[PDB]
């Protein structure tokens, strides 16, 4: 039913530590609490008197259902929210994760990282499989991959480029089932072909040659796991159904207009956060309904929206991950994703 | 003691056309800049002065307007910068897209007219809320112009979306977007309302059909009024820092309205009789605010008389203290005073071809007041209906703006409208 | 700026043929290119829609596409055979015959790139395009086919350019086919995703209209297609002379699209009357907001009263006071607060161009974002709908690949259209 | 401000065609709608019943309606079909034939937005509406029937304006329809409720009048409805143009009603004599009054001496002495003490207007509120009656969903009316 809002942070590296004349942003102060910091004690200006500042003076209180830092691993912070999810899809619906950020803010790393830790992805297929195998001898396992990219607008087989877009169309059915035409489909048959599926998507994905993300993904993704069990034994109600798990990412987005953003980088920016919008549509249109009666939702603005037209919005449930940087050089991106967030989760 | 214009979108280049007119009428000054004033016109050795002025539109349009209209000669064509595509009310593309392709021109052209500029007191920028090459390519220009003269007096006369109505349906958008960098970065604002001025056009001008024609010319009347008349050499030259020094109790309160007391029809011109302390009362009248607001339901923080023509400082200051003395109207609790004049001896200038008749004197107010701060509160809920079912957001998400940038937008106008809450009860 | 018209199917360039006389008239442009006109402001915008060939001979920056020999020949037979330059005259094997799979799918497929290469050529020629402007029927076949078709190509050419297009709607009680249905279902599925504006015209409204206000005993296709025209001038007519408020294909965007999809629009045109009553009129503001807030000179069939304005834009043509204009725009928002959505604060968007139509002492255009619409398209789905659950005449399209995956497809997204406007009406 | 003027019916058409010529001739207006008049005056207030549309052709602010295409056709084969707007020209099926139930309830019904979308239209081309007047027949069924019907439209949308009507009274001897009392009484029955003013007249008034006075070999309907044109000219004649004394149809009925249901007015008209009689004419206020407050002069049937004056205004034309015209009120009342009724002590309004009808060096109108009218509702009653106890005609209204309980309430109704004169008569 209700949605869970979760966040995390990269780190700060030497790039941070040896700035050390600045002051932290963010400050996590206790489990589902960020602080927004650190109001204003400037030596830029005056600020020696009682305080006629609207924010900048004062500290921003966000509050979420599991909010979490640089202390945590993702070892927990993954399985913390998203081991219920998977559980979720089998519990006769299916079920979703989401990601946010602006470009360079650790999406890509934080879905795997460096190919020696655990991340979204390898977690999945850990947990998943480590199931799949004690209850092979209860459930019979047919389980597929679907593999996907979003760029311009325009659907990709994420493994396969070599298919035109026109043979891809995102459909759902009325028992929500996933209905996408010609897409190289694959199997789970070990993490090992699905992390180098999972690479060379990463490597067929359309990323930006600009910014110090230089690799910067620049386009979506969702990897979806259509799981279809069925029963070993005979009875009046064998009947087992199926559910899937949509593996939601995002380009990332940059400040409003960067200091080169010519041609395709407008173009391909603007496909982004006209994307960026259709989920904060939808996601603001599903929760603000869900405290009314009647739900329109609008699955026509985005692609992805018609993607996730039944994985956010049915009788479901899912994550929203958020990643957040410390640095006052993501000030105004850092702060306007935590509001978001915060939108989202109300 | 010299100045610099700066003319965006269509508004502000039309409004500037009647201020131009305005400065060639009391200079004497030809269509080709040939006189037969220094801070208004740069010194040509061939006797035709030219303007201190940068022209913007992203759509030529209004500019070839000019280019072909009258005072194609007296302008130059290295001021008049145009671009290809417009804005299209659109704070986002003026701010970026469409206007960051030629605000570097744009300063440039600045910059070369600074640099011919000896004594630069600051600027006078015209522009709307309601486009988007008025509002967000101003917004960019404000920021631009401030870091590289942070010295000097940045001046915004601004057409203030007005409240009944409007021509635009993302007004609201376009203006909240602005309103954090004006209070940013301006030195002091002007809001008009368009409609104000209609109204005063069928009460004081009775003009059943008014347009943006007899629009403009009162405004730009006015703004001659607050700078050229200084330069004219008065009884009391009010420096435009030495407005700033009085008008303004604080870092913000950035506002005053500018009213003219002497709109009157020909047919009036021979029956009424005006004077001194007659047109001082008519200026505190709640009807020629230039904007939809009402004195009387806030106080005044600081005001400044600014008289031309025949006038003397003794009748100047009875009429202050009838003022005082009336105490309809109140005035900020912790301000002793709040009245500052400034007096010309060169008479109101008179438009060939307009409506406002000929005078022997004219009154300018220019008033920070509490009571205007309301007129955002009407905005705000504007906004707030149309952000909240997101009404047109994709049109700035298209262009990236930040849906957080709107949401901070807010807070900042509601800042300065608390600031003012607080200046009108505190004492 | 620039903009490329193209016209598509029979319908769609007789229509464009009354555009270009009035648009040519307009701008004193004479049978053979020359321009003869006697204002300066003319040739201040000429080169939006006409390149200037040696000898000052303006060439229509339009593209002719048709898949019917004959249709074409009588475009080249007319006044304007003199015109149109010989090779934006796009056509090939004979018509799709109501075929929308013909007309988008196959044959017309075929012939796509024999316009994108012109598409080109003009694209080359202009100093800053601005958009097209596409000009069809919504259930002929060819042109609701290559309609959709163009439309598509052209955007994945020019993404970040202005699609508008002139669509005549499927009416109630004016038919010529019976699978006016299918056509349309297909062609708006794919009209929708690639569209930034489109403007929807009933020939039963215009039937209605041009009897009711103008009184004609033989209201014809030619003047049916005239008050199309002139509708279609309204819109860019802006654009192409001075004026108190400018106005933009964008601009108008920007205004008039408040949710991305809801991008459909009627259009009207003020004053209607006819040729005995126009000693009668006043020719004042007033009168023309009485007309153009009428919902019987709506050229869509809907009935706008049945629904609620999401937004409106009135463009006016001459010199008026802009005061007046503004208190009849006040006026009628006051009279009709039930009728507008007040989630918007100012329902109406305004301009005032500084020239009437040639002949007029002072005009305007009527552009609105109406929720009504709606009913057209539901209207349209249940014939759809009664046909389709017999799969009736889908052999027609099953012949050239065409599935049932396609139309029940297209028909959820009618669906999510007709929704969409319901969702923002009470 | 402004005043409308409807038509309802053969005989409120042909009155008010009359009446249009008189007023338009009043100020200077010829057959093109062009001003040719002498006066600085004639222009003051034209306003009130002409729209000025371009080219200074002046407009009757008046709406044509009838049900009986052909009676329309011949205003517009009229002097005046080059006068009136066409789209004021409001008719269609065919005429109810003296069944008040199709004039109002059915048939007529159908046709009522057609109208009122006109009123609109009229309305907002106004700067000050001031009231309504409605002219028709009391028994026609179209007339009577749409009469009613509208009245009842108009003041749902205008319920603080003024509702004035001039009505033709079934005359005792002067028929032409056996159901005329049951289009009467149908018709008053909603009458009183709906209006503010309403004048009776009587063709059997008139036709005595037009030969006892006029001396007419061959007094024909043009000749009735001529005079009584000068009579509605009268009564509004004071609102357009300058006067001693002012007066208005607000005026009026603050000084005409007494009692809020009691608004029944008999009317008259100052200089009444033949073309070789006129030279015998002395053209002095007494005269006037004398023939003013002449019995045989009023244009109801019913003779004011059976009865008692509620109240009367005289509103005098042209240069006079104010304390002559003073001097003559007081003496009408001292000569006919027991005529007046004793509870008002100045029985007579007066006004005086600054103008003359063209031609006469001296006029006047009349308006009675007398006692007496009840008489005349107090006959068609009894027709009504012996009738109505036979169910005479009756399926003619059955046919149309009348029951009989509307025909018994009407009734009842009708001896309230009766009923309250009387009251205030001794
Ligand atoms: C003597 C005189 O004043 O004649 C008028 C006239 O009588 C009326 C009735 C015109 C007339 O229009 C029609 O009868 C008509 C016929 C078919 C379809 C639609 C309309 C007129 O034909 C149309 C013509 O319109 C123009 O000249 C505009 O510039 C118009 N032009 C064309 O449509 C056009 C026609 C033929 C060839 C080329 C262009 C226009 C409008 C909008 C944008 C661009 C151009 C006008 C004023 C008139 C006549 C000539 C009788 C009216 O229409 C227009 C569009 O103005 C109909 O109601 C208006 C009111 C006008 O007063
Ligand atoms: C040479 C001369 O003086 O001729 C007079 C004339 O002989 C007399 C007899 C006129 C004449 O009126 C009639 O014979 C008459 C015919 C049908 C119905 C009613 C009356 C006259 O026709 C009528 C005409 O009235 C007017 O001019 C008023 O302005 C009058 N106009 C009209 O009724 C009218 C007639 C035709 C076309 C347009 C208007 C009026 C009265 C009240 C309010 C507005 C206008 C006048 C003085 C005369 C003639 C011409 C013989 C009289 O009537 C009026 C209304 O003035 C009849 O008794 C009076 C006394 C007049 O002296
Ligand atoms: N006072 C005054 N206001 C004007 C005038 N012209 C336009 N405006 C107002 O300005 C608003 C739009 O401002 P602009 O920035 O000039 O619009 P623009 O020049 O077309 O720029 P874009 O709309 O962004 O393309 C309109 O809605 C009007 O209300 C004028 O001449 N005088
Ligand atoms: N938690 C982290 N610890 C260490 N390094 C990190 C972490 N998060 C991100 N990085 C590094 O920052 C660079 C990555 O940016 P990521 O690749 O994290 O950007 P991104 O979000 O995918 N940018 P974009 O694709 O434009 O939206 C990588 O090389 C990472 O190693
Ligand atoms: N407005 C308008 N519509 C037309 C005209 N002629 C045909 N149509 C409509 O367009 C449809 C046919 O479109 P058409 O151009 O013939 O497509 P095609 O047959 O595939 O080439 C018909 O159903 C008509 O309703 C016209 O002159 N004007
Ligand atoms: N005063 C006057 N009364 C008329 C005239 N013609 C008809 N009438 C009366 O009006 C009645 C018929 O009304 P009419 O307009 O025909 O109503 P309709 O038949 O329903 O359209 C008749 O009984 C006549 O007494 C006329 O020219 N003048
Ligand atoms: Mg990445
Ligand atoms: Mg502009």
């Amino acid at each position: 039913s209700s949605i869970v809002v979760a966040i995390r942070v990269r780190p700060f590296t030497s790039m941070e530590k040896t700035r050390l004349v600045i002051r932290k942003i963010v400050d996590c102060v206790d489990d589902r609490m960020l602080i927004f910091d650190p109001a204003d004690r400037n030596s830029n200006a005056t600020n020696k008197f009682s305080s006629q500042r609207r924010r900048h003076g004062g500290e921003i209180k966000f509050v979420f259902d599991k909010l979490f830092d640089e202390t945590s691993s993702q070892a927990r912070v993954y399985k913390e929210t998203t081991s219920p999810l998977l559980d979720s899809v089998l519990d006769g619906f299916n079920s979703t994760v989401f990601a946010y950020g602006a470009t360079g803010c650790g999406k890509t790393y934080t879905v795997s990282g460096t190919p020696s830790q655990p991340g979204i992805i390898f977690l999945a297929m850990e947990e998943l499989f480590n199931k799949i195998t004690d209850l092979k001898d209860e459930k019979d396992f047919e389980i597929s991959l679907s593999y996907l990219e979003i760029y311009n607008e325009r659907i990709r087989d994420l493994l396969k480029p070599e298919t035109p877009s026109k043979r891809l169309v995102i459909r759902e059915d009325t028992q929500n089932h996933i209905k996408v035409a010609n897409l190289s489909y694959h199997h789970p048959n070990t993490v090992e072909d699905v992390m180098d599926l999972v690479v060379q998507g990463n490597i067929n994905r359309t990323t930006s040659p600009t910014e110090a993300n230089e690799v910067s993904s620049r386009s979506h993704a969702v990897l979806q796991i259509h799981i279809m069990q069925t029963n070993k034994l005979v009875d009046l109600t064998s009947q087992h159904t199926f559910a899937t798990l949509s593996i939601i990412d995002l380009a990332g987005s940059e400040r409003a207009a960067a200091t080169r953003n010519r041609g395709i980088r407008l173009h391909e920016g603007a496909n982004i956060n006209r994307s960026l919008l259709a989920l904060g549509n939808c996601i603001n249109a599903l929760c603000l309904n869900d405290g009314s009666r009647s739900c329109h939702i609008p699955y026509r603005d985005s692609k992805l929206t018609r993607l996730l037209k039944f994985s956010l919005g049915g009788n479901c449930k899912t994550v929203m991950i958020v990643c957040i940087s410390p640095s006052s050089s993501h000030y105004d991106e850092t702060l306007n994703t935590l509001k978001y967030a915060n939108r989202a989760k109300e | 003691r010299e100045c610099i214009s700066i003319h965006v979108g269509q508004a502000g280049v039309q409004i500037g056309n009647a201020c131009w007119e305005l400065y060639c009428l009391e200079h004497g000054i030809q269509p080709d800049g040939q006189m037969p004033f220094n801070t208004f016109f740069s010194e040509t050795g061939a006797g035709k002065h030219v303007p201190r002025a940068v022209f913007v539109d992203l759509e030529p349009t209004v500019i070839d307007e000019v280019r072909t209209g009258t005072y194609r000669q007296l302008f130059h064509p290295e001021q008049l910068i145009t671009g290809k595509e417009d804005a299209a009310n659109n704070y986002a593309r003026g701010h970026y897209t469409i206007g960051k392709e030629i605000i570097d021109l744009v300063l440039d052209r600045i910059r070369k007219l600074a640099d011919q500029c000896t004594g630069l007191q600051g600027f006078s920028v015209f522009h709307s809320f309601g486009g988007g090459t008025g509002s967000g390519f101003t917004s960019l220009l404000m920021e631009r112009l401030s870091v590289d003269y942070g010295k000097k007096s940045k001046l915004e006369f601004s057409i203030y979306p007005a409240p009944q109505v409007s021509t635009a349906v993302v007004e609201p958008y376009n203006s909240i977007l602005t309103t954090h960098t004006t209070l940013e970065h301006s030195d002091c604002a002007f809001m008009v309302d368009n409609e104000a001025i209609y109204d005063i056009c069928r009460r004081n001008l009775d003009i059943e059909r008014p347009t943006y024609t007899n629009l403009n010319r009162l405004i730009g009347q006015i703004v001659s009024s607050i700078t050229a008349s200084l330069r004219f050499d008065g009884a009391l030259n009010v420096d435009l820092t030495e407005f700033q020094t009085n008008l303004v109790p604080y870092p913000r309160g950035h506002f005053p309205l500018a009213t003219y007391a002497p709109v009157i029809s020909a047919e009036k011109a021979y029956h009424e009789q005006l004077s001194v302390a007659e047109i001082t009362n008519a200026c505190f009248e709640p009807a020629n605010q230039m904007v939809k607001c009402d004195p009387r339901h806030g106080k005044y923080m600081a005001c400044c008389l600014l008289y031309r023509g025949d006038v003397v400082p003794k009748d100047v200051n009875a009429a202050i203290a009838t003022i005082k003395t009336k105490r309809t109207i109140q005035f900020v609790d912790w301000c002793p005073t709040g009245f500052k004049v400034g007096i010309n001896y060169e008479p109101p200038t008179v438009v060939p071809g307009g409506d406002l008749a000929k005078v022997q004197r004219a009154v300018c107010m220019l008033s920070n007041t509490t009571a205007i701060a309301e007129a955002w509160a009407r905005l705000d809920h504007k906004f707030d209906l149309m952000y909240a079912k997101r009404a047109f957001v994709h049109w700035y998400v298209g262009e990236g703006m930040e849906e957080g940038e709107f949401s901070e937008a807010r807070e900042d106008m509601a800042a300065l409208e608390k600031d003012y809450e607080e200046v009108g009860v505190d004492s | 700026r620039e903009i490329v018209h193209i016209q598509a199917g029979q319908c769609g360039n007789q229509i464009g043929a009354k555009f270009w006389e009035v648009i040519s008239d307009e701008h004193g442009i004479d049978p053979t290119g020359s321009y003869h006109g006697d204002s300066d402001l003319q040739l201040e915008r000429i080169n939006v829609y006409y390149n200037e060939a040696a000898g000052n001979k303006y060439v229509p920056r339009a593209i002719l596409v048709d898949l019917e020999p004959g249709t074409m020949d009588s475009v080249r037979s007319g006044p304007f055979g003199q015109i149109f330059r010989p090779d934006n005259f796009v056509f090939g094997q004979s018509g799709a015959g109501n075929n929308w799979a013909k007309g988008h799918y196959t044959e017309g497929a075929e012939l796509v790139d024999s316009v994108l290469d012109v598409v080109r050529k003009e694209s080359e020629s202009c100093d800053c395009l601005q958009g097209f402007q596409l000009t069809h029927s919504l259930g002929g076949g060819t042109g609701s086919g290559m309609g959709t078709l163009l439309i598509s190509k052209i955007r994945e050419e020019y993404p970040d350019r202005i699609m508008n297009t002139f669509s005549v709607v499927p009416s109630p009680k004016v038919s010529d086919t019976v699978v006016e249905p299918y056509n349309a279902t297909l062609s708006v599925h794919q009209l929708v995703e690639n569209t930034d504006e489109t403007y929807c015209i009933d020939n039963e409204a215009l039937y209605d209209i041009c009897f009711r206000t103008l009184k004609l005993t033989t209201p014809t296709y030619g003047d049916l297609n005239h008050l199309v025209s002139a509708t279609m001038s309204g819109v860019t007519t802006c654009l192409r002379f001075p004026g108190q408020l400018n106005a933009d294909l964008r601009k108008l965007a920007v205004n008039m699209v408040p949710f991305p999809r809801l991008h459909f629009f009627m259009p009207g045109f003020a004053p209607l009357t006819s040729r005995g009553s126009q000693q009668y009129r006043a020719l004042t503001v007033p009168e023309l907001t009485q007309q153009m807030f009428d919902a019987k000179n709506m050229m869509a069939a809907c009935d706008p009263r049945h629904g609620r304005y999401l937004t409106v834009a009135a463009v006016f043509r001459g010199r008026m006071s802009m005061k007046e204009v503004d208190e009849q725009m006040l006026n009628v928002q006051n009279k009709n607060s039930s009728y507008f959505v007040e989630w918007i604060p100012n329902n109406v968007k305004t301009a005032v161009c500084d020239i009437p139509p040639r002949g007029l002492k002072m005009s305007a255009t009527f552009i609105g974002n109406s929720t009504a619409i709606q009913e057209l398209f539901k209207r349209i789905s249940e014939q759809f709908t009664a046909m389709f659950r017999r799969k009736a005449f889908l052999h027609w399209y099953t012949g050239e690949g065409m599935d049932e995956m396609e139309f029940t497809e297209a028909e959820s997204n009618m669906n999510d259209l007709v929704s969409e406007y319901q969702q923002y009406q009470d």
